[PDB]
């Protein structure tokens, strides 16, 4: 049976194992590293998709769009810090107007 | 002179997206030069990658790698 | 090959009745690849300062703690620990 | 004095006491409306950014969407998707919240309006409603109607190619006069994607005082007209002295890129 | 008898309206064919007789628009710190100097 | 005898841009580090570690004050103000 | 309370090296906070490296790596 089924995850452990053994990072890899990394990636993916889904429901839509991803990422304190130097295509900016320009 | 193709109202449009209320008359000539320098750097790096890869066509992955080299990661064109 | 079907499987667990566009799928693919590269590179760095052959779960955990912010890293570590416990138990 | 009744009566033209010689009008009507606009592609919704409470009114209760809203400052009324819902106060052209008006005789210059009760600044009074013309019909109907020997021309240019006629059908805003000391004015609000013209006050108008608005001066034929107010500097004349052309009066059409022939 | 026009927008009102209109949307603001011609011209200086991918030009356009938007976002703060509404090239130069360009 | 206000300021600018020594006192800096390193209780330090921390900190502060001075001059002021530091750290990306 | 040990003359001398002629009376409370944040970040990274290395003593190479992680790249300490 698949290692993912043993670990209770959703991302595939074996492909991560292969990429670690293939990407010239070190001489050896311990058995727990791919499972740990897959759990981390699954958690981050789930967080991003949760906030994207909330942003999508906030605009009466049923399909997540890059604008929704942009809003979800930029309206969070820590994800913005993690992705501060990343440009999302077809993402746009946050609506804000400085208070010294409004009449 | 294709640098004049980047129109005055186009630059005004970009400023409107950036949140600028009133635009001076030299911002356009400044922005043209800034964009020219930025594009020259990125294109130089991209063409370098291509010539290394022995290709004649310039792929989009080359542009992505050049932007990563500059330090501006771009999601979507992978 | 990519992570698209797995992203679908993750999405259907946190929002049942929703969809996602191909551009967003590509963006998520890039995000997964980028985080994978960051964590792997940091662990490969950590394994060299101590002159060790093997990247271990301890190495990955150290990289995670160094790379992620405060509240996010704690949950990431907890999830990874739970998974690596369930892997052997 | 207004007495809006649907039965036509025995008052010829002056419309001072019997308003049923012509017809009244609701929100305006169009003739050649096509689906080429910014209506529902980028102005689908322009929602304000408000985090209200809406459970505490009449006691520590702030009115919803006051002068701190993002739409009121930019002259846009909210849609039905407002977070306040049916408590937002921007939708004044849709709930028909109007001011108390009355039409009687003040001066021999013509008919007009006088304020019933006290009215503060930045208060809506009436919406200018009429019949929307188009490119070709304006320059024909105007020369067809100039030979009918009429004094009042109810033409107002919405855009460089749109002129609204308030002659065949008009609301209570058709009687307001001109003066060189304006206390009311006209504003260009955007409701439901369409542009509408409204009337706002500027000061604290006392009960029983005049309510006129300033004309952006314009003349159309060879003759001239003059104003009879004379507040302190009154320019003497409606339309000033300078003459402008048929196209400049209406705003000269956005020429369909056909041909030269049309200019000649 | 003449056709009177209602009124004129106060300046800055439509400017702010445009600010909202273009901050709400997500589209390309730059003329695509002129952008393409410009890229080809400036690429001719590094290798004669090249060929491009459509996505390879689209990515360049996205990056350029993002860069300019960020530059203006910082420049507007510079101008406000200078207690001005109008935006000046000295503000642009200060933004680039402090950013490190 | 008095030197006019600003003259000695320029004198100090010259002499402290000429010198290369450290400006912050080692014992207070050390106590500060060993206080805010309490993360992990009961730590021990190599001296070169604190020596490097002081260098990095003074370099960072000088590099920040340079941009602060630039902002103050752009504002047509001589005196630097905290709003200038805030603008510098806002544009810098912090 | 050892952050008060970064004295007003010390900060003034640093500003003098920075090229400042005239100093407001409110710069110091801001400078102290900025220094505290910077030191907290760097020391956090250093302590993390130490705890990974299974050491009681925080080395200088740990500090150098912590600075390299944030993009400072100090020379002179190995």
């Amino acid at each position: 049976k698949t290692r993912s089924s043993r670990a209770g995850l959703q991302f595939p452990v074996g492909r991560v194992h292969r990429l670690l053994r293939k990407g010239n990072y070190a001489e050896r890899v311990g058995a727990g590293a791919p499972v740990y990394l897959a759990a981390v990636l699954e958690y981050l993916t789930a967080e991003i998709l949760e906030l994207a889904g909330n942003a999508a429901r906030d605009n009466k839509k049923t399909r997540i769009i890059p604008r929704h991803l942009q809003l979800a990422v930029r309206n969070d304190e820590e994800l913005n810090k993690l992705l501060g130097r990343v440009t999302i295509a077809q993402g746009g900016v946050l609506p804000n107007i400085q208070s010294v320009l409004l009449p | 002179d294709n640098i004049q193709g980047i129109t005055k109202p186009a630059i005004r449009r970009l400023a409107r997206r950036g949140g600028v209320k009133r635009i001076s008359g030299l911002i356009y000539e400044e922005t043209r030069g800034v964009l020219k320098v930025f594009l020259e750097n990125v294109i130089r790096d991209a063409v370098t990658y291509t010539e290394h890869a022995k290709r004649k066509t310039v792929t989009a992955m080359d542009v992505v790698y050049a932007l990563k080299r500059q330090g501006r990661t771009l999601y979507g064109f992978g | 090959e990519s992570y698209a079907i797995y992203v679908y499987k993750v999405l259907k667990q946190v929002h049942p009745d929703t969809g996602i566009s191909s551009k967003a799928m590509s963006i998520m693919n890039s995000f997964v690849n980028d985080v994978f590269e960051r964590i792997a590179g940091e662990a490969s760095r950590l394994a060299h300062y101590n002159k060790r052959s093997t990247i271990t779960s301890r190495e990955i955990q150290t990289a995670v703690r160094l790379l992620l912010p405060g509240e996010l890293a704690k949950h990431a570590v907890s999830e990874g620990t739970k998974a690596v416990t369930k892997y052997t138990s | 004095d207004d007495f809006r009744d649907p039965q036509r009566w025995k008052e010829c033209a002056k419309q001072g006491k019997m308003p049923c010689y012509f017809d009244l009008i609701e929100e305006n009507v169009y003739l050649t409306e096509r689906k080429k606009n910014k209506s529902h592609r980028d102005i689908k919704r322009m929602q304000c950014e408000c985090t209200p409470l809406s459970k505490d009114e009449r006691a520590q209760g702030e009115i919803a969407c006051g002068e701190d809203c993002l739409n009121r400052l930019l002259m846009i009324e909210c849609s039905s998707r407002c977070p306040n819902g049916d408590y937002c106060s921007n939708r004044r052209f849709q709930r028909k919240q109007h001011a108390d008006v009355e039409v009687i005789l003040t001066e021999k210059k013509g008919w007009g309006l006088r304020a019933a009760k006290d009215l503060p600044s930045n208060t809506f009074v009436l919406e200018y409603c009429g019949e929307v013309l188009d490119h070709k019909e304006f320059k024909a109907r105007v020369k067809e109607y100039a030979r009918n020997k009429n004094i009042h021309y109810y033409f107002m240019a919405l855009k460089n190619d749109e002129i609204i006629d308030a002659t065949q059908k008009g609301n209570c805003s058709r009687f307001m006069n001109h003066s060189c000391e304006p206390n009311c004015e006209t504003q260009k609000w955007t409701v439901n994607g369409q542009l509408r013209v409204g009337f706002f006050t500027t000061k604290l108008v006392p009960s029983g005082s005049e309510l006129t608005f300033d004309y952006q001066f314009q003349r159309y034929g060879k003759e001239a007209q003059k104003c009879f107010c004379g507040s302190a500097n009154c320019r003497g004349y409606l339309g000033g002295e300078n003459r402008v052309s048929i196209r400049a009066a209406g705003g000269k059409m956005k020429k369909e890129r056909s041909r030269k022939k049309d200019s000649v | 008898g003449g056709v009177m026009k209602p009124h004129r927008y106060r300046p800055g009102t439509v400017a702010l309206r445009e600010i909202r209109r273009y901050q709400k949307s997500t589209e390309l603001l730059i003329r695509k064919l002129p952008f393409q011609r410009l890229v080809r011209e400036i690429a001719q200086d590094f290798k004669t007789d090249l060929r491009f991918q459509s996505s390879a030009v689209m990515a360049l356009q996205e990056a350029s628009e993002a860069y300019l938007v960020a530059l203006f976002e910082d420049t507007n703060l510079c101008a406000i710190h200078a207690k001005r509404v109008t935006i000046m090239p000295k503000d642009i130069q200060l933004a680039r100097r402090i950013r490190g360009e």
